[PDB]
């Protein structure tokens, strides 16, 4: 209802380019860029957007007097500092890091853009200590007020310390300037959320068979394909299934028996878009549709709706038996007959569709986004050449 | 007071230094209006962080014109209040000013006026010719007042450093002493025994105007309070030449 410290939200607007109500959250790069932007999640039944790269845990509010401790000192602010939890006011000054990449959200000193004289720009440094990477709240609402409580789903004007520029929004750019913008604060996992080893939401993993899963090697059908293995493709990249919900908000709650599953390979970054006809097929987003990636998960062959919170730890990893089914099709996971032995979404193909999972860790699912964008900005360089 | 409307002003001002000097082709409207905009901009001496803000290198009216009586002089002091200590004399400006020292009303005003920010630069080859604006300003009032005010800094000014153009500034008072032995630069005649004292140190044509100024030494000691008063500090002079040499 309220927030904490080590809460995770993001933040949006569903902006407007000509009456657009695009819902434009700020998404940053990190790992090999020190610049944010924009993402649009309105058309996310057809183009889910990457969640991962704008989300952002609050790592510290503080009093403002509080931040002048800090320019007395000259460590690790008092370790805490205090508790605790620090249940957000309003009329404070935050620390903001990102989840993924991890960098801490900070403005900049440049003016990448108009121009517009000195209003400023938007990094990711890592000395938070500095007061780029500090941030007084403000509500917006007289109808709320400052130093209250702050609960789940409010809108604020969330202003710098250092260039104490407001956060501006502009186009489309984001930047610190004179003018404000309002932030949605969508509520996805806290806290903490819950225990270990339980199926909770935005989580990469393999997908194991006792024996697991393979994706078939490089040198390309751009890995379109799936198959089954032993091996030590855990160990490999390849077996990494980053977990999407339909669910913006909340959607690092519990994962339960069938809930929608937008789900994503994450060495390519494609969706298992799953063909309808017979089997399983791979391609981005604009393929990633509820004929395409949304599944289900049921605990039989035979055999999720609402929840504003963390939910039912339902599952966990090595304790699964998961009967995987589409619902656009009613199939079911089986596979047919290098162990490369080729997986089918089926009405029964055979009785081992309550496939067994483990999930990931964070460096491992870091190098792999790593290499992901690496990639993805490697070969469109290698062609700058060949122009 | 200023700390608040500057956080204030972020909202609106109202390219805007596109058309800075645009409309002096063009009822001094909006160039004495945007000149009180500037002028209550320069009002700021942490808190520091407004730094940069009072810096959004604006330097184009430095070298607008460089009216006239009254934008510049509060391009000055905004300039000394925001923003080495010989660089700044590429900015002459200077260069139309004391050179226009005789121009016969709003430049007879600015004469007097500007003054002030000729004193204000008290805060390698030019400064020869920097010099001789400034004397071609000096003898255009050798407006007493603040003349009499900028006579002071023009001493600092001299012995204010190339070091070369400062000797040559140094004897620049023996320059103008041909005139002297008026009552006006005998203030400056006194004083310019510190000059040669200065040029006495690395320093010790030149030899021969030292011995053409102590024969005009020894003219003004035979030429008879004021003048009593630089008699004494003309013996300096003779004093620190010695230790030197060890409207045109």
């Amino acid at each position: 209802q309220f927030l904490r410290t080590d809460d995770e939200v993001v933040l949006q607007c569903t902006a407007t380019i000509h009456k657009e109500q695009q819902k434009l959250c700020l998404a940053a790069e990190g790992f090999g860029n020190r610049l944010c932007f924009l993402e649009s999640t309105s058309n996310s039944k057809n183009v889910p957007p990457d969640l991962s790269i704008c989300t952002f845990v609050l790592e510290q509010s503080l009093s403002v007097r509080a931040l002048q401790e800090m320019l007395a000192n000259t460590f690790m602010m008092k370790t805490a500092q205090g508790g605790g939890h620090r249940t957000l006011l309003y009329g404070h000054a935050i620390l903001l890091r990102h989840s993924y990449s991890g960098m801490y959200l900070c403005c900049l000193s440049t003016s990448r853009s108009s121009t517009d004289k000195l209003a400023f720009d938007v990094g990711l440094q890592e000395d938070t200590t500095g007061e780029a990477c500090w941030w007084t709240i403000h509500p917006a609402s007289k109808q709320r007020s400052e130093g209250e409580k702050v609960r789940v789903g409010d809108d604020l004007i969330l202003v710098s310390v250092s260039s104490e520029r407001y956060l501006h929004l502009s186009y489309l750019h984001v930047d610190a300037a004179f003018q404000q913008t309002l932030w949605s604060v969508a509520p996805i996992s806290s806290g903490s959320e819950a225990a270990q080893g339980y199926l909770i939401g935005g989580d990469v993993l393999r997908l194991l068979h006792g024996e697991c899963l393979t994706v078939p090697s490089g040198e390309h059908e751009q890995r379109r394909t799936v198959h089954y293995e032993g091996g030590a493709v855990s160990v490999h990249a390849r077996s990494l299934w980053r977990l999407e919900t339909l669910r913006v908000a909340w959607s690092g709650s519990h994962i339960r028996w069938g809930q929608p599953f937008r789900l994503r390979h994450v060495t390519t970054g494609k969706y298992l878009s799953l063909m309808e006809d017979k089997s399983l097929l791979l391609m981005d987003k604009e393929k990633a549709d509820v004929k395409s990636t949304a599944f289900t998960f049921r605990s039989s062959k035979e055999k999720r709706k609402e929840v504003d919170g963390m939910g039912t730890s339902e599952i966990k990893y090595g304790d699964s038996v998961c009967f995987i089914q589409h619902i656009g099709t009613g199939l079911w996971l089986t596979y047919q007959s290098s162990i490369q032995r080729k997986a089918i979404m089926h009405h029964e193909g055979h009785m081992d569709d309550g496939l067994n999972l483990s999930r990931s860790q964070h460096e491992e699912s870091r190098t792999a986004r790593v290499i992901r964008s690496t990639v993805f900005l490697f070969n469109r360089f290698i062609r700058g050449l060949d122009a | 007071n200023a700390n608040v409307v500057v956080r204030l002003l972020i909202r609106r001002p109202e390219g805007l230094l596109a058309a800075m000097e645009e409309a002096i082709k063009i009822g001094n409207a909006i160039m004495t209006f945007y000149a009180a905009l500037i002028d209550l901009l320069g009002r700021c001496a942490e808190a520091i962080r407004i730094r940069s803000i009072l810096r959004s290198g604006d330097l184009v009216g430095v070298i607008s014109i460089a009216f006239c009586p009254d934008h510049k002089a509060a391009m000055v002091l905004f300039l000394d209040r925001v923003y080495v200590q010989d660089f700044l004399l590429h900015l002459l400006g200077f260069l139309p000013d004391l050179r226009a020292a005789a121009s016969l009303t709003d430049m007879a005003l600015a004469l007097n006026r500007y003054l002030c920010t000729a004193v204000l630069p008290l805060l390698l080859f030019a400064g020869t010719e920097h010099h001789a604006s400034l004397i071609d300003s000096l003898l255009h009032t050798v407006k007493g007042c603040s003349l009499t005010k900028a006579q002071r800094d023009s001493i600092e000014v001299c012995l204010l450093s190339r070091p070369s153009m400062m000797q040559h500034l140094l004897r620049r008072l023996v320059f103008d002493v041909p005139l002297l032995n008026k009552m006006p630069l005998k203030l400056l005649t006194n004083h310019y025994e510190r000059c040669w004292k200065y040029y006495c140190l690395p320093g010790g044509a030149s030899e021969e105007e030292l011995h053409l100024s102590r024969k005009l030494f020894w003219g003004i000691f035979d030429a008879l309070y004021e003048q009593e008063l630089f008699k004494l500090a003309l013996p300096c002079l003779s004093a620190v030449a010695g230790a030197l040499p060890p409207n045109f």
